[PDB]
C-alpha cells in the first residue's frame, strides 16, 4: 500500500516530464510494479554494501555505490 | 446448490456489541509538458517516496535507517529512471501511429532496453 | 463460469446467499419466493 | 610430503593458482589465505552448474562430447546463468530456437 | 611458451559431475574464458568493496559480499553455501 | 482441359521452414572472405597495412553476427509492436534508439 | 579495398535476420543493416587498432578484438 | 576531534571556473556534481590504463598507455582535444 502512495498524478507528472501526452489508465499500475522491482534492485545492493560495513544505517554514498554497480551512475550525491 | 457467505458475520448488529473558457484536451497537457520540462524539482512527493523505501527495504534488512541524502538519492535515481523509460515509451508509441502510452508500449521498451 | 454477486439481487444487501447456477445473480435465503430453508 | 591446498579445501579448481592471480591482479594490497579458497569454491560451482546443464543439453542431441552449442542452450535456457552471462556472446552458440505467436499460421 | 589455463581442473570437475562425457576444445576455451571473466568480476567487485570500506585486504568476506552482489538470484545462495563449506573445510584441515 | 500447376509453397511456409533450419544452425552466415575484406577496408582507415590474424577476423565476425541477430530480434518485436510482420528501417531505428547507441 | 560492404550480400543479411526470427524483410532494410554493421565493426576495429598500436604490434590480433568487444560491453567467449 | 580531511577537487574546479568565466560562480550542488564527475572520469581512465598495461604483460602506467586509454574512452573530438593538451602539458613538465 505504500506503493499505492506513488499516486496517479505523480505518475502523470513523470510522464509529462517524459513528454507523454496521453497516458493510458492501465499504465499507472504498471509503472508501480516496474518502479518497485527497480528500487528493489538498488536498495538490495544498497544494503549488501551496508551490511558489509557492518553499518546498520544506510548512506547516500552506498546508494550511489549500488547505482554504480547496476550501471547508472548518479552524480551529485558524493563519490 | 452453490452457496456463498458475504456478511462474514456470525451475528448481526455487530456495532451494538460490547466488543466558461475551457481548453481543448491536450493544450494544457503540452503547456505542462513545457512546465515539467523546464523545471528541475522532484515530482514524486518525498514522504510518500521515503515510505516506499522503508516498506520495501524492510525485506532485505530490518531496522535499516536511511541517511536523508539517501532517500533523496533514491528519489533522484527513480525519477531519472522513469523519465528515461517514459521518453522511450513515448517513442514506442509514436512508432505505432499513436499518441497514447499504453502498458504494452512499456513491456516492449524494457525488452529492447534489455532490462528484462 | 462467472462469480455470483456478493450482494443480494433482491434487497441489495450483504449476507449468506443462494447462488444461481446459470445466472450471475445471488439471492438471500429469505428473499426468494417461496423462501428456502438454509438446511 | 607436501599436500595441495585444494585437497585441504576439498576442491578441484586450483586454490593456489587463484591466489597468485589474486595477488598479481593487484585487486588489493594484501590478500588473505581464505579468499582464494572461497573463490575457487565459487568458480567450481559456477563451472559445475553450467557443465551439468550442458550435460543435460547434450545427451538430448545424442552427442558424446560437449560442443560449444550445448553451452548456449544451457545458458539461455536457464534464467540465472543468463543474467550472469547476459551480455556475453558465446562462440558458435546460435540462438535459442523461438518464433513469435503472431508469425504462426492461423 | 607455457600457457596457464583451467584445462585439467574443469575436466576433473566434469568427470566429478559426469564421468562419461567428452568436451570440445573450443568449448573448453569457452569454459576457460568464462571462469576467467567471472573471476575478474568477483575479484574486482571485492577490490572495490574493500577500497570503499577503507580496508586493505581481500578477506573471504569480501568475496562473499561480492558473490552476492554479482551472481544473480539463487546462483548466489548456492555459491555462498559452497564457498562457506569450502572455507570451513580449509580451516578444519588447516 | 486440366492444365498443370507447379507445387509452390505459399508465401511464408518456405520462410518458417528456413527459420527452423537456421535457428538450429550455429554455422556463421555472412561468408568469411566477403567479411574479411569488409574489415581490411574498415581498418585501412584506422591504421595502414594492419595485418590481421585468421582468428581476429573469425572473432570480429562471430561478434558481428551475434550483434546483428540480437538487433534483428528486437527489430522483430518492434515490427510486431505496430501489428505488422514486415520489418522496416524505422524498427532497426526504434530498437537502436532505445539501446542508446543513437 | 573499397566498398566491400556489398559483400554482406542480401542473401546473407537475410539469413541473419532469418536467424533472428523475422519472416518478412522489407527492402530498405538491407541497406540500413549494412550501415549498422559498419558502425559496429567500426568501433570494435577502431578500439582494436588502438590496442594494436599500443602493443606496437602490427598484426591486429584476435586477442585485441576480444578486449575491444569487452570495452563496448559485448564480451565474446571462445578466443581468450 | 576536528573532522578528517575529505578529498575534493573543489578548490581546483574553481580556478578553472575562474578562467573560463572570471565572473561566474558555482553552487555547492553543481560543484559536488563536478567533483563526482572528475572522480568518475578519473577512475574510468585510470582503470583503463591499468588493463592496458596488464594486457601487454608489462607493469607500469606511463604516458603512452594513458594517451591510449583516454583515446579509448573519451570519444571523438574530446579525445584529440585532450591528447594534444596532455602531451603539451607533459612536455612542459619535462621541460623543467
Ligand atoms: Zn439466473
Ligand atoms: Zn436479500
Amino acid at each position: 500500500d505504500n506503493i499505492q502512495g506513488i499516486t496517479k498524478p505523480a505518475i502523470r507528472r513523470l510522464a509529462r516530464r517524459g513528454g507523454v501526452k496521453r497516458i493510458s489508465g492501465l499504465i499507472y499500475e504498471e509503472t508501480r510494479g516496474v518502479l518497485k522491482v527497480f528500487l528493489e534492485n538498488v536498495i538490495r545492493d544498497a544494503v549488501t554494501y551496508t551490511e558489509h560495513a557492518k553499518r546498520k544505517t544506510v548512506t547516500a554514498m552506498d546508494v550511489v555505490y549500488a547505482l554504480k554497480r547496476q550501471g547508472r551512475t548518479l552524480y551529485g550525491f558524493g563519490g | 446448490a452453490r452457496t456463498k457467505q458475504t456478511a462474514r458475520k456470525s451475528t448481526g448488529g455487530k456495532a451494538p456489541r460490547k466488543q466558461p473558457h475551457r481548453y481543448r484536451p491536450g493544450t494544457v497537457a503540452l503547456r505542462e509538458i513545457r512546465r515539467y520540462q523546464k523545471s528541475t524539482e522532484l515530482l514524486i512527493r518525498k514522504l510518500p517516496f521515503q515510505r516506499l523505501v522503508r516498506e520495501i527495504a524492510q525485506d532485505f534488512k530490518t531496522d535499516l535507517r536511511f541517511q536523508s541524502s539517501a532517500v533523496m538519492a533514491l528519489q533522484e535515481a527513480s525519477e531519472a529512471y522513469l523519465v528515461a523509460l517514459f521518453e522511450d515509451t513515448n517513442l514506442a508509441a509514436i512508432h505505432a501511429k499513436r499518441v497514447t502510452i499504453m502498458p504494452k508500449d512499456i513491456q516492449l521498451a524494457r525488452r529492447i532496453r534489455g532490462e528484462r | 463460469d462467472f462469480e455470483n454477486e456478493d450482494f443480494c439481487s433482491a434487497c441489495n444487501q450483504s449476507g449468506s446467499f443462494l447462488c444461481c447456477d446459470t445466472c450471475p445473480k445471488s439471492f438471500h435465503f429469505l428473499c426468494l419466493d417461496p423462501p428456502i430453508d438454509p438446511n | 610430503k607436501a599436500k595441495t591446498r585444494s585437497s585441504r579445501a576439498g576442491l578441484q579448481f586450483p586454490v593456489g593458482r587463484v591466489h597468485r592471480l589474486l595477488r598479481k591482479g593487484n585487486y588489493a594490497e594484501r590478500v588473505g589465505a581464505g579468499a582464494p579458497v572461497y573463490l575457487a569454491a565459487v568458480l567450481e560451482y559456477l563451472t559445475a552448474e553450467i557443465l551439468e546443464l550442458a550435460g543435460n543439453a547434450a545427451r538430448d542431441n545424442k552427442k558424446t562430447r560437449i560442443i560449444p552449442r550445448h553451452l548456449q542452450l544451457a545458458v539461455r535456457n536457464d534464467e540465472e546463468l543468463n543474467k550472469l552471462l547476459g551480455r556475453v556472446t558465446i562462440a558458435q552458440g546460435g540462438v535459442l530456437p523461438n518464433i513469435q505467436s503472431v508469425l504462426l499460421p492461423k | 611458451t607455457r600457457k596457464e589455463s583451467y584445462a585439467i581442473y574443469v575436466y576433473k570437475v566434469l568427470k566429478q559431475v559426469h564421468p562419461d562425457t567428452g568436451i570440445s576444445s573450443k568449448a573448453m576455451s569457452i569454459m576457460n574464458s568464462f571462469v576467467n571473466d567471472v573471476f575478474e568480476r568477483i575479484a574486482g567487485e571485492a577490490s572495490r568493496l574493500a577500497h570503499y570500506n577503507k580496508r586493505s585486504t581481500i578477506t573471504s568476506r569480501e568475496i562473499q559480499t561480492a558473490v552476492r552482489l554479482l551472481l544473480p538470484g539463487e546462483l548466489a545462495k548456492h555459491a555462498v553455501s559452497e564457498g562457506t563449506k569450502a572455507v570451513t573445510k580449509y580451516t578444519s584441515a588447516k
